[PDB]
């Protein structure tokens, strides 16, 4: 399956 | 195999043969996937150029709004974001995980994809939801090479 990496998330 | 994994192994005479038996080149699996965004995925040039020629929608998206582009950015297959810069979709959607194509390129370190973005339009100060874009990125994640053709882009525009 496909897949983007999971990219930075900032609270 | 399904025309999805024949597109991402690149096994041209069987899809050559499938798009001719059934009306399927556009068929999303059940992520939303087309067989040409599996193609991008796995770096499939032959197989992305016999899919364009053939019918297939390079502007259509996953369910996650995850597009061919993006996902050729992330790997860095430069020949397959020109092919597909060439269509005319968008270079500066972004999907639910937050990522566009520059932010994957940046993320995965492709500065030839990064430079290709930017001279195709694509906007380095668009900022994520979390308030970052993709000049803050590449300084944070140390990618010398990318913030140096960010900057200079921006440079030559101020």
């Amino acid at each position: 399956l496909p897949t983007l990496p999971k990219l930075p998330s900032l609270s | 195999l399904s025309v999805h994994q024949l597109a991402a192994q690149g096994e041209m005479l069987y899809l050559a043969t499938r798009i001719e038996q059934e009306n399927v080149i556009n068929h999303t699996d059940e992520e939303g996937f087309t067989p040409l965004m599996w193609a991008a995925a796995h770096g499939q040039i032959a197989v992305v150029e016999f899919l364009l020629q053939n019918g297939a929608d390079p502007q259509l998206l996953g369910k996650g709004r995850e597009s061919a582009l993006s996902l050729a950015c992330s790997k860095g297959y430069t020949d397959i974001v020109k092919m597909l810069l060439d269509c005319g979709v968008d270079v500066n959607e972004y999907d639910w995980n937050g990522g566009t194509p520059l932010l994957y390129a940046v993320h995965g370190n492709h500065v030839k994809c990064v430079k290709m973005l930017l001279e195709s339009g694509a906007d380095p100060t668009i900022e994520t939801d979390s308030g970052y874009n993709s000049m803050d990125l590449a300084v944070a994640l140390g990618y010398r090479s990318v913030q140096q053709v960010i900057e200079s882009h921006l440079l030559k525009l101020l």
